[PDB]
C-alpha cells in the first residue's frame, strides 16, 4: 500500500512516492563523564606472577591517561552553501573550560549517575556518568594495598573493567578527537535509549528515535572535550528531527536523444534536478545529493544542511515541463551513450547507437529486447537488465508502477539552431537562445 | 565470417615429434580462450588442452600431461600444439575451438575448425602391389561380367585408381581399404561390363601413389581358367 | 618484459600497456548461519567470584542477541549511469523471510557444516555454519545448576568462544546492517577459500580468486539478514569475475598550451578521456574514474558497473587524433598553469609561465631543467620532479619507455577564432565551430 512509481516517456524520468520524512533540523548536546583515579607509582617490589600482570594493567591505564592528556594541548550540488557541523558541541566544550564548570558537574553527580546541570551561561545540559574506575582502584585494588595477589580472578576483573577506557582512547587517537559514527564504546545502546528518553520532545519523536537507533548513531558526533582533576569528559552531539511523517518523493532522470543513423548530428537533453523531495511547511526541501539521505523501509532520513528551499510549484515539472508557473532545469549535449538507471521499482534504459540492450529473468531468460530511445521496464517479472557489456540487478521492492505515454520533447527542436554545450541551463534560457539565433537569420 | 584453419598434420613413427597449427580470422583473437579437441577414427570426442587470452593459465588432459605443450601468438592470430613422445593411441583428427561462456555455470565450444589428421604408425613407407583380376565364367554371364585390379601392401592411405585415364566412370565401384595386422593396407576395385563386350573394351587399372611416386598401370583380360 | 610505456608529444599524453584484466560482471550470494541459544534468566543465585564473571559473560551474550534482534525491523564520470549494488543479496534475504525457509536450512545443516539448499523460489543457495554457541552453552555451562564453578579455565573458554559474536554485532551496529569490506570476523580465510572452492566455476577462475583473497574481500558485501528461533543468518555477496586475462592499458593526459610571453593571449587544450581500457568480447570497456580499479602487480580489478562500452576504434585516438573513424574528446581553456602527472614508468611535465621545473636524483642532484611546453622524463635515472613549490616521487617500477616526437596540435589553430571554453566538446565540434566563426567573416 505504500510505494508507487510513474514513468514519463516525454521526458524520460520516473517519480517514486509513498515515503515518509524524518528531517534533522537541529542539534542536542550532552556531557558524558568518566571518573578517574590518582594512582601514583607504588613500590611493591614483588616478583610474583600475578603482581606482574597487575603492574602491566596499571601501566596500560596510566599510558592511556597520559595519551588523553596529550590529546588536548594549546548535479546541482554546487548551489548548496557551506555550514559548520560541530559548532554547537565545540561551543559547549569552550564553556566547559571555564573556572568552576568541572567542579559543578563533579559535585552534582556523586549521588546519582544522571543529572541536569546549569552552566555559567544559563544553558542546562544532561550530564551522565558511564564508568567509575576511581572506585575500583582506590578500593578493592589498593585496600587500605594488595601487594601480593592471592586470586587470579582479580587480574581478570581488572582487565575487564579497563577495556572501555583503552578502546575510547584508541578511537579518539585515530581520529584527532572527533568520531562521526558514535560507537557502542562511547555510548552503549541502553545509555543511548536512556538519553533519548530524557530529551524534552514529544512521544512521537521518541518513538521514531527509539526504533531507529542505528540511524541516530550514524548521524551523531563525539568530541573529546577535557580531562582535568579526576574527571574525563566528552560531548555527544545528537540529531534533532523537527519534521516527521510528511510525504516524500524521489526523482530519476536519464538522457533523451534523437536516433539518427548518422554517427553525429544527434542532440541530447537531460533533467538535472534528480534527488529527494520532501515538503515540511508550505514549501519543499530538495536534496540534490541523494547519497546524503538514509532510507529505512519507507522512512527517509535527510539533513537540511544539504538542501535548498523551493516553492511548491516545482512539482508541476513532472506533469508538464512547459508550464509557465515554474521553469524546469535541463542540460543539453551532443554525446549519446547508452546507459541504465535503476529506480525504486524498475529500470530506465536509454539505448543508443549499435549497443545490444535486453531484460531477462532467471526462469525464462531474455523476455524483452529494447529499441533505440528511452524506455522503462517494471520489476514485476524482470530480474536483470543488460546494457552493452554491463549487467544490472533491479530492486525487488513491492509496489505498483504506471506507464505514461507521450511524445519525447527532443523532437520539437530544430537541430540547426539548437544550443549544445549548456551545463546549467533551463527551458526558458534555451528558448531565448533559440529565439535570438532564429531572429538573427532574417538578413536581406 | 569467423574462420579457424588447422594445418601441420602428417604421419610420424612412435616416439617422434610433431607440431600442429591453427590460424584464425574474423574476430579479436586476444579476447578469447582457445582449446584443442581430438577424435580417434570411429571414436568419440576428447578435450586436450586450453589456454587463456594472455597465456596466464593452461590445462591439460591426464592422458597427455607432460608430453604436449600448448602455446599461442597473439600478433599472428595463431596457436600451436607441440606433441612429443607420440604413441599409437595418439592417432586422431585435431580441432581448434573457441571458448564461449556465461561467466558462472555454462562453458561450451561454439565455433570449430575443420580438423587435421595425425597418424602414428610404426610401419615404413612401401610401394603398392598391383595385380589384375580377370573375369571368370562363374563371375560372368547373368547380365554383365565384372573385372578389376587389386592393390596390396601399401602403407600411406591415399591411393587413387583410374581405369581409362578417367574416361570410364559408369559401372566402376571402389571398395574401402583393409588394415592388416602388419600395418599395411590393400584395396581392390571392380568394374562391371557387358559379357558380350569382353575383349572388345580395353580395361587398364592405373594406381597412382604419391608417397612412393608409383604410377603403374595393368591390363585385365580373360586368361582361360 | 611485462609492461611498457609510450609518450606522444603531439597531444601531451602517455599510454601504459602490458596489464591483465579481472572484471567483476556478476554476483554470487551465500548464507552464513550461527547456531544460537535461548538461555532463560533462570540461574539459581551466587555470591562467588568465578560465578560473577560467568554471569557478566552471559549478560554480554544476551545484550548482543537483543541488539541484533532490535537491529532488524521494517572527467567523463558524469556519463556513467546508476545501479543498485546490493540488490541481489537483499532479494535473497527477502526470500529468506518466508515461512519454512529457516526450518529448511536448519534441517539441512544439523549433521554437516556445508550444504546446498533449494529455496521456495527454486534458486539453490550455498549455506555454511561458522559457529555453534548453543552446543557449548547447553552441554558445558548448565551442568545439572551452575551455582558454583570449580575451575577458572571454563571462564576463559567461555569468553574466548563469545568474542566472535560480539565483534560481529559491533560491526553490524556501526554500519546499519551492511558492511562493504568483509572482515575476518564475518569470514575467515579458511571459510572464504572453501566457499570459493565450492562455486560452480572453472579452475582458472578459482586460481585467480584464491591468490587474490584481499581483493575479493575488498569487493564483497555482508548484509544482516534475519535472527529468529535459534538461528542468526546473514548474506555474503561475492564478486564474479566473468572476464579474465585480457589486455588492458592506461591513459594519462596533461594540458597543452601555447607559450606566448604576454600574460594572456594563450590557448590551451586537454584530452579528457583518462582512465583504464580493457578488451571485452570484441569491444572495449572504459573506466573514467580510474580510482575504482584495484591493481595487484600487473593485474587490474575493475567493476563493470562504472564503465562505458566503446568501439574498438577508440584506440585510433592514440596514434592519430585527426582520424575520421573515431572522434576524440577534448576540452579547451585559456588558463595555463604548471603541473605534473606521474605515470607508470615516468612523469609528464607541463611547465608554463615563470615557474621553475626540474628533475633530480639522490646521488647527483638536478640532472635536467625543463623549458616551456610539455615534456616527458623516464624513471631510469630520475627519482623526483619538482614543479614550482611541489615535489613528486616517481614510481620505480621496471619497464621500457619510448619517446614519440611530433608537433603539438595546439599550433595548428588560429587564436582569433579559437573557441575559448569547451568542457565537453570533441575535435569535430571544435572544427565545426571554427568553420562557423570563419564563414561569418564576409564584407559587404
Amino acid at each position: 500500500q505504500n510505494i508507487t512509481e510513474e514513468f514519463y516517456q516525454s521526458t524520460c524520468s520516473a517519480v517514486s512516492k509513498g515515503y515518509l520524512s524524518a528531517l534533522r533540523t537541529g542539534w542536542y548536546t550532552s556531557v558524558i563523564t568518566i571518573e578517574l583515579s590518582n594512582i601514583k607509582e607504588n613500590k611493591c617490589n614483588g616478583t610474583d606472577a600475578k603482581v606482574k600482570l597487575i603492574k602491566q594493567e596499571l601501566d596500560k591505564y596510566k599510558n592511556a591517561v597520559t595519551e588523553l592528556q596529550l590529546l588536548m594541548q594549546s548535479f546541482l550540488g554546487f548551489l548548496l552553501g557551506v555550514g559548520s557541523a560541530i559548532a554547537s558541541g565545540v561551543a559547549v566544550c569552550k564553556v566547559l573550560h571555564l573556572e568552576g564548570e568541572v567542579n559543578k558537574i563533579k559535585s552534582a553527580l556523586l549521588s546519582t549517575n544522571k543529572a541536569v546541570v546549569s552552566l555559567s551561561n544559563g544553558v542546562s545540559v544532561l550530564t551522565f556518568k558511564v564508568l567509575d574506575l576511581k572506585n575500583y582502584i582506590d578500593k578493592q585494588l589498593l585496600p587500605i594495598q594488595s601487594c601480593s595477589i592471592s586470586n587470579i580472578e582479580t587480574v581478570i576483573e581488572f582487565q575487564q573493567k579497563n577495556n572501555r577506557l583503552l578502546e575510547i582512547t584508541r578511537e579518539f587517537s585515530v581520529n584527532a578527537g572527533v568520531t562521526t559514527p558514535v560507537s557502542t564504546y562511547m555510548l552503549t545502546n541502553s545509555e543511548l535509549l536512556s538519553l533519548i528518553n530524557d530529551m524534552p520532545i514529544t512521544n512521537d519523536q521518541k518513538k521514531l528515535m527509539s526504533n531507529n537507533v542505528q540511524i541516530v548513531r550514524q548521524q551523531s558526533y563525539s568530541i573529546m572535550c577535557i580531562i582535568k582533576e579526576e574527571v574525563l569528559a566528552y560531548v555527544v552531539q545528537l540529531p534533532l528531527y523537527g519534521v516527521i511523517d510528511t510525504p516524500c518523493w524521489k526523482l530519476h532522470t536519464s538522457p533523451l536523444c534523437t536516433t539518427n543513423t548518422k554517427e553525429g548530428s544527434n542532440i541530447c537533453l537531460t533533467r538535472t534536478d534528480r534527488g529527494w523531495y520532501c515538503d515540511n511547511a508550505g514549501s519543499v526541501s530538495f536534496f540534490p545529493q541523494a547519497e546524503t539521505c538514509k532510507v529505512q523501509s519507507n522512512r527517509v532520513f535527510c539533513d537540511t544542511m544539504n538542501s535548498l528551499t523551493l516553492p511548491s510549484e516545482v512539482n508541476l515539472c513532472n506533469v508538464d515541463i512547459f508550464n509557465p508557473k515554474y521553469d524546469c532545469k535541463i542540460m543539453t549535449s551532443k554525446t549519446d551513450v547508452s546507459s541504465s538507471v535503476i529506480t525504486s521499482l524498475g529500470a530506465i534504459v536509454s539505448c543508443y547507437g549499435k549497443t545490444k540492450c535486453t531484460a531477462s529473468n532467471k526462469n525464462r531468460g531474455i523476455i524483452k529486447t529494447f529499441s533505440n530511445g528511452c524506455d522503462y521496464v517494471s520489476n514485476k517479472g524482470v530480474d536483470t537488465v543488460s546494457v552493452g557489456n554491463t549487467l544490472y540487478y533491479v530492486n525487488k521492492q513491492e509496489g505498483k508502477s504506471l506507464y505514461v505515454k507521450g511524445e519525447p520533447i527532443i523532437n520539437f527542436y530544430d537541430p540547426l539552431v539548437f544550443p549544445s554545450d549548456e551545463f546549467d541551463a533551463s527551458i526558458s534560457q534555451v528558448n531565448e537562445k533559440i529565439n535570438q539565433s532564429l531572429a538573427f537569420i532574417r538578413k536581406s | 565470417q569467423v574462420q579457424l584453419v588447422e594445418s601441420g598434420g602428417g604421419v610420424v613413427k612412435p616416439g617422434g615429434s610433431l607440431r600442429v597449427s591453427c590460424v584464425v580470422s574474423g574476430f579479436t583473437f586476444s579476447s578469447y580462450r582457445m582449446h584443442w579437441v581430438r577424435q580417434a577414427p570411429g571414436k568419440g570426442l576428447e578435450w586436450v588442452s586450453s589456454i587463456t587470452a594472455s597465456s596466464s593459465y593452461i590445462n591439460y588432459a591426464e592422458s597427455v600431461k607432460g608430453r604436449f605443450t600448448i602455446s599461442r601468438d597473439n600478433a599472428k592470430n595463431s596457436l600451436y600444439l607441440q606433441m612429443n613422445s607420440l604413441r599409437a593411441e595418439d592417432t586422431a583428427v585435431y580441432y581448434c575451438a573457441r571458448d564461449e561462456n556465461t561467466g558462472i555455470s555454462h562453458y561450451w565450444f561454439d565455433p570449430w575448425g575443420q580438423g587435421t589428421l595425425v597418424t602414428v604408425s610404426s610401419a615404413s613407407t612401401k610401394g603398392p602391389s598391383v595385380f589384375p583380376l580377370a573375369p571368370s565364367s562363374k563371375s560372368t554371364s547373368g547380365g554383365t561380367a565384372a573385372l578389376g585390379c587389386l592393390v596390396k601392401d601399401y602403407f600411406p592411405e591415399p591411393v587413387t585408381v583410374s581405369w581409362n585415364s578417367g574416361a570410364l566412370t559408369s559401372g566402376v565401384h571402389t571398395f574401402p581399404a583393409v588394415l592388416q595386422s602388419s600395418g599395411l593396407y590393400s584395396l581392390s576395385s571392380v568394374v562391371t561390363v557387358p559379357s558380350s563386350s569382353l575383349g572388345t573394351q580395353t580395361y587398364i587399372c592405373n594406381v597412382n601413389h604419391k608417397p612412393s611416386n608409383t604410377k603403374v598401370d595393368k591390363k585385365v583380360e580373360p586368361k582361360s581358367c
